[PDB]
């Protein structure tokens, strides 16, 4: 993947957004923006240029799964990589993420190494 | 946990 790939980090908890952003920076990905929920995220996505989405599962107004579906059903954004982040891995949620088209699924908190590992699995799958 | 982990592994997550 290109070091300048533009990421959108979505979470209603500001501290977690900062942490994910810092983890991305640690891996050399500096082009990162933030959104506080699914609605805010879609609003900023309408601006264009985004190449990767990392979204939390539980957020008000529009949660992670709802954001993911919206992206996948949109003609311009349908192929965007989306890594889902959750507080707890659950069978039902995992199957739901698969059905909706999640590129990845990871439990927080996670280290830089783990993030790197999840991103690389997605890049490889997508030939990025 | 073992099962959750195997599910994730099977799905490529």
């Amino acid at each position: 993947a290109d070091k300048e790939l533009k990421f959108l980090v979505v979470d209603d908890f500001s501290t977690m957004r900062r942490i994910v952003r810092n983890l991305l920076k640690e891996l050399g990905f500096n082009n990162v923006e933030e959104a506080e929920d699914g609605v805010d995220a879609l609003n900023k996505l309408q601006a264009g240029g985004f190449g990767f989405i990392i979204s939390d599962w539980n957020m008000p107004n529009m949660d992670g799964l709802e954001l993911l579906k919206t992206i996948r059903a949109d003609s311009a954004m349908s192929a965007l990589p989306v890594l889902m982040v959750t507080a707890e891995a659950k069978k039902e949620n995992i199957i739901a993420a698969a059905q909706a088209g999640a590129s990845g699924y990871v439990v927080k908190p996670f280290t830089a190494a783990t993030l790197e590992e999840k991103l690389n699995k997605i890049f490889e799958k997508l030939g990025m | 946990q073992d099962q959750v982990d195997d599910l994730l592994d099977s799905l490529g997550f």
